[PDB]
């Protein structure tokens, strides 16, 4: 007789953990599938995985434990509703003109495969959406900025962003809609980058017109007189352009 | 896509007699509501029910032998304008449209399948959310 | 888009008596059908069918008072996410799914207007031909 | 009592024609609408416009005759099904490099305005697909000709080619689809061109290769060493764009 | 005793024509070159090639005549003044939407490689500005068409038109300038191309707002309402530098 | 009889300094023009300022004074020469994602106009080559940054930068060349920014890759299927041409 | 730009028995420095002084009056192409060509303007320079 | 492009004594041309003979020890602005500026090339002619 069961998933490695006298059968049935499909044989009380098992749904699946002639079936409603999401891990990396925050999404361990927890059709299409702390030098403020999905990939998030001073930061998701998953704050780095005036071409949509000037004058003093006007026609149609494809991110 | 279609359409007015100028009494059942949406995915949804009316209406006439080729036909131009004649598409929707609200085991999976009827209704990946609220 | 409705969703897993794993006998309503179609046309033409479904399920036990907010709950999530909150949209759904197929006039007038709707379903000037064939 | 009765619509422009002894009474009925619209009082048999009247759909209309007690509903199946489309105009235009055919839309006459059939919600949304017949010199084999759509706007379509003999053309519209409509062919015109070398920038997307390799000559002969380089890098990303947009035409 | 001398270059083959008894030992040298270069020995009277041995520039070469003690000079302007150059050769080739004229320039042979006579610095920078006449159809007043240089590579020069009739054409080529070189006619060649209507993208510089106002319907016919601005945007863009690209033809 | 006498210039604004007993009359010539053009009459010793009447060039001017029979003429070898340039002006403006330094260029005062020396037929040609001394935070080693001209206008230079810190900045400049003009340091400015995520669109031309990748992962997700495909070909050939216009800043 | 330059040209030739092939001693003048140069600048900085080389030696000769007019059409052509027609252009460079260096006030002024010449020969705003070295 | 070269000029112009406010007079010899131009190529031709012109003049006071040091900085400066401290490129243009008009050699050399040297002023394939006047 199972006299004690619970069933928990973090980042899909779903474990149950039961207590019951003698050996028992354990079997899974998803919702939708008629055949029970056995996972552990004659196995004592304790800790087992069925990562694997379960399917990635909002529909119930079904444990059964059986011994001789007893057998009891332990509900659950499904695991998209019952995962728990990790935190993400982040990574800051100095360059010559900036520094990259990397948020790595919380993933799956499907045997020795990594699998990013992000937009993927056989984990509920769960994606996280990321607010990062950000500490200059000493302050008591830290700075809240939102990532923007548009930033992500399958792999995690990439921040490019300059100062001059010491950067500390940690992160953390939220999925938001149906699934109101949240994960742990991520654990803190910082880093200290080198003195130096940093620049940028393009700085935003706000930027173009003073690229636009930059080059003109630089197309100006740069070649002779006849190229002149038709290099800075074709610098009017790329200024143009620009503004158009970053105007995709308002 | 044709004269064909109608011909036949035509042939069903008369069959039922839905000639007469007091057929017209009381507004339209489809014409207006059909002018209210003209956004592809909109018009979807109202199609969609009024596709399946047109369907169980014709079938409540499957035994009326002299006018069953004009329902074939008109059944036809809708399996290649509405289902695009995809014979699995058509056959889905056939399918969703005679499951019975009555039946005591329908309705457990109905009740089962609502949260993952509901993600669908907004699939997760889909929605445009850029940044936490 | 929230806990709550999960929350009444199994409130009326629980009161329909729908958790047994005899209940996932014979495949699938919805699921399988709603994974078959990614456009989101084709989506809409099955998703108006299973929210006509569950309305009318719905509809069947407005009398039972302890769901009823579980009811309401789960029909507001609808009318966000698949009418977009625009209440003349879901009205005039509503309308479509309660005409009779029985009612000799609805017939009439459903019949009279067959050419419109299927000239409705194929835009002409909507459907992107460019040369005679 | 009324002995005969005939509708007809060319181009939207409705009339009856009707025989009966005495004076009537005519009004009309538009389905879904609950109200008869009078059109015409104590009239004697003859042929009457109606234009406006009938809604401009595929649902049924009645038109009505009364004489004192005496009554008749003329039923018709609905104007988009009945209306009969006339021919369009063709009009050939010379130019110095090419010579112009323009295929003017029927057009529907609401008092002195003409509104052309075309695409028009207010008009069942009918527009023609036209086939000019090119006839060249002297010879016995017109060539058939089928007008692109995009060629064609709300007033009607245009179409430039060249040639250095004379031409003659005359173009029929046909609807295609649920209504079947079929015009009329428009009359014939003829129009001969000066002797001249015909040429063109761009010809086609396949041309874009040439145009490609003729304008990086042009630079290199045209400009300094310096600004060579960088305007034939502009023409490679302006030769790519100019075949992409040609592709939409695919 | 050499008693009649004359030297004759066509295409930069050149030979040399001379009466006189015996035997005699041919050599040349160039203006600016210390040394005599021995083309033949021990020969009698006759015309001989001797292609290769005078420098093709503007100063003189000298052909020495040598018979025992006799000894004569024959002196020559230079290469580039007294060559003589030859008629191009045409080719008429037809497509499926236009026709291709071919005109291929006047050709050195030395040896067995084909040398074409256009802008090399090895044969005085020489290169020839093509004028063709065409003769449509049954016509008696031949068309006169200036060839651009801009449509002329090392090979030959490529133009591209349209017509419906018969076509002849023949080239001539002129240098103008200090060498005033003028060839003869080339043949004449014909050809009857298929009767079609022969359109074009763009045909001109004055053409590309057509060009843009049919785009901008194809655009929006085509795509959803969503994408339709920004296509638009790039149209514009586009439309500016192909304007941009053919102003450089002015 | 002139005792002592200094011509000094600092910004064009010219003047002589002298001693002698009695009042004269002060003129000036300038080399390669006859008159002489007086300046001061029947004046006493001092200060004198004659802005505008020696040339700016690198020839000579002579200063005369006359008192009576008396005269004499000081000799300067040339305006261009021994004029000293002051000091820039610096200027930091805090933005929302940026910080702005602002180099004036030392000006000249033609009255109650301010003059700016930078590049002016008027001026010699002169334009200085600025270096600022950059003091992040609290450090005792200032970054040394080379202005680039590309970002100078004839009123001064512009640099925008990023960093989260108190930063201070000073300004000096250097004409090189025939002219070793070096000015004397600017005055030092500071300014405190707030604490924020500073990020750009371009960053540099090795960072348009990323833009690029970023700007796919967009369109893809933003647009439907259809439309994709061109978008992306458009984003390829203004990647193309943003890194063309960068690279004119090599 | 035509044949009567190389008529002229050719007259003078014979005139000045320039014909012999003995004249080819000793390389050339001009044509092999000429060959050297192809980038504009450096060709004009040649030309310049081969074109003053022959209004010299024409100059030397200006009393022959049978070779004047082969002598006025070269100098026209030389006009035409390397002044490209602008007599103010031919003035300041024959005023040029023309300063006597043994002229002690002439020496003066050379010296005394040599600084602004050295400017010239590079302009302070078209030197290129971006960065301080 | 330094003080040295300034320095020097000016020791130039106190060892001509040529400081006094007369020298002055006439106008300037090169001043006025050079602003007259300011095209490249007409720069050019115009520097071309004003640097001829002081060459010669350095050449006439190689004795005058006390000032080489100066002459030889200045024409370095020279070398490193107008020849671009190219020795080829100065080796002929000295080459040039030393021909004799007077040596009859030269002299039938320089008539016989001039018809090539015409040619050169005008570069055929250079001449930017497109169509057939
Ligand atoms: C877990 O599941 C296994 C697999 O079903 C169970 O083992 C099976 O147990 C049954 C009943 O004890 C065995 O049947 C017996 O077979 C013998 C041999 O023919 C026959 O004489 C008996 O009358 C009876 O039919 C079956 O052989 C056995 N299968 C094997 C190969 O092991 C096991 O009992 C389950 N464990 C628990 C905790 O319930
Ligand atoms: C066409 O329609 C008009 C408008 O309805 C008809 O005229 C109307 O005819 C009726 C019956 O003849 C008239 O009613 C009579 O009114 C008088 C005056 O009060 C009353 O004494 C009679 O007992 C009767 O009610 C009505 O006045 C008249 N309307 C007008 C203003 O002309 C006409 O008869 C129709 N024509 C045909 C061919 O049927
Ligand atoms: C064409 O040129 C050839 C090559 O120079 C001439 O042949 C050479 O003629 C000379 C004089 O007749 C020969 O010289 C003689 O050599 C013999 C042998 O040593 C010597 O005994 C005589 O006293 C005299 O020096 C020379 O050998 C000969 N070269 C060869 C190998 O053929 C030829 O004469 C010229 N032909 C004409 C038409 O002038
Ligand atoms: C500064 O320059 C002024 C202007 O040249 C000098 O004033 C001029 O001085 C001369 C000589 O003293 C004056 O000439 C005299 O004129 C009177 C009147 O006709 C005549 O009787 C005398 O014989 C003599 O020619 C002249 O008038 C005067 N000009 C004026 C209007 O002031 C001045 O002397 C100079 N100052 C110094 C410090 O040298
Ligand atoms: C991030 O900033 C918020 C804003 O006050 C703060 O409450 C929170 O503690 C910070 N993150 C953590 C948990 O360190
Ligand atoms: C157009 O060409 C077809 C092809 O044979 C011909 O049958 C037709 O008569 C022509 N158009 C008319 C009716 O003139
Ligand atoms: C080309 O046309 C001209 C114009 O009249 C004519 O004189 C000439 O004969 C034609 N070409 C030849 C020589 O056939
Ligand atoms: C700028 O930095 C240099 C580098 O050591 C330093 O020597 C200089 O003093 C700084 N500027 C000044 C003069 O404050």
């Amino acid at each position: 007789t199972i006299t004690s069961y619970k069933f928990e998933s973090v980042n899909f490695d779903s474990k149950i953990e039961w207590t019951g006298n003698g050996l028992y059968n354990i079997s899974l049935r998803n919702y939708g599938i008629k055949t029970w499909q056995t996972m552990y044989t004659n196995v004592p009380e304790g800790t087992y995985d069925i990562s694997g098992f379960p399917n990635n749904d909002f529909v119930s699946f079904w444990v059964k434990f059986e011994q001789g002639d007893y057998k009891v079936d332990k509900y659950c409603t499904g695991l998209c509703i019952e995962v728990k999401i990790g935190p993400p891990t982040v990574t800051l990396t100095e360059y010559d003109d900036h520094i990259n925050l990397y948020i790595e999404h919380p993933y799956a361990t499907r045997g020795s495969k990594k699998i990013p927890i992000y937009k993927r059709n056989d984990m509920c299409d769960i994606y996280l959406l990321y607010t990062a702390n950000f500490t200059f030098g000493d302050s008591e403020e830290p700075v809240i900025y939102d990532i923007d999905d548009y930033d992500c990939t399958s792999t995690g998030c990439s921040i490019d962003f300059a100062t001059t001073e010491k950067v500390c930061v940690m992160a953390q998701g939220a999925t938001e809609g149906l699934l109101d998953k949240i994960t742990p704050w991520s654990s803190e780095v910082c880093l200290t980058p080198k003195k130096n005036v940093y620049t940028c071409a393009i700085r935003s949509k706000e930027d173009v017109p003073n690229f636009k000037e930059k080059m003109t004058r630089v197309i100006k003093r740069k070649f002779n007189k006849q190229s002149h006007s038709y290099l800075t026609k074709f610098l009017g149609s790329t200024s143009n352009d620009i503004t158009t494809f970053l105007s995709m991110l308002d | 896509m044709q004269d064909p279609y109608v011909k036949e359409a035509e042939n069903l007015k008369k069959y039922f007699n839905a000639g007469h100028s007091d057929v017209a009494d009381n507004g339209t059942l489809f014409l207006g509501i059909l002018k209210n949406w003209k956004e592809e995915s909109d018009r979807k949804i109202m199609q969609s029910q009024i596709v399946s009316f047109y369907f169980k209406l014709f079938k409540n006439f499957k035994d009326d032998q002299s006018i069953q080729k004009s329902v074939e036909t008109i059944k036809e131009d809708m399996n290649v304008k509405f289902f695009n004649s995809n014979k699995k598409k058509r056959d889905d929707f056939e399918k969703l449209t005679n499951y019975s609200v009555t039946d005591l085991n329908v309705q457990r999976k109905a009740i089962h399948e609502l949260i993952q009827v509901m993600a669908e209704l907004s699939p997760a990946a889909k929605t445009g959310k850029r940044k936490r609220s």
